[PDB]
């Protein structure tokens, strides 16, 4: 048989619950007071980030 | 626990020791997703991520871990 106009949409709302989330921080075992091994040393100060003020507006 | 404890999950890898909480820190970081809150500071040696924003595969796989190398 027909199914006719059946089902109609269902008009909802929203639900603004971000929430503060639970974060960690995981400790690595980095360079500390541990048995005999050698650790690193820093390469040098590369300065990569290196920012600049203004060229050309007089 | 079918799902997993958020809670468990983040203060259950953070009290492991060396070999435990570097296999957590390696296995977010390699399957690292655009929604995980990942932050590793160098300075420190620390892994501040968000858990809370892993998918239900990595906080599954994570859990699983974490909950055996305590328990």
């Amino acid at each position: 048989e027909v199914k006719s106009s059946s089902v109609e949409i269902i008009n909802g709302s929203e639900s603004k619950k971000k929430k503060p989330k639970l974060t960690v921080k995981i400790k690595l075992n980095k360079t500390t007071v541990l048995e005999n091994n050698d650790g690193k040393r820093a390469e040098e100060k590369p300065e990569s980030k290196s920012p600049a003020k203004k060229t050309a507006a007089k | 626990k079918g799902s997993v404890d958020l809670e468990k999950l983040a203060f259950g890898l953070t009290k492991l020791n060396e070999d435990d909480l570097v296999g957590v820190v390696q296995m977010v970081t390699d399957n690292k997703t655009p929604e995980m809150n990942v932050t590793n500071n160098v300075e420190e040696g620390e892994f501040i991520i968000d858990l809370y924003s892993l998918p239900e595969g990595l906080l599954k796989s994570l859990w699983d871990y974490v909950k055996k190398n305590t328990e």
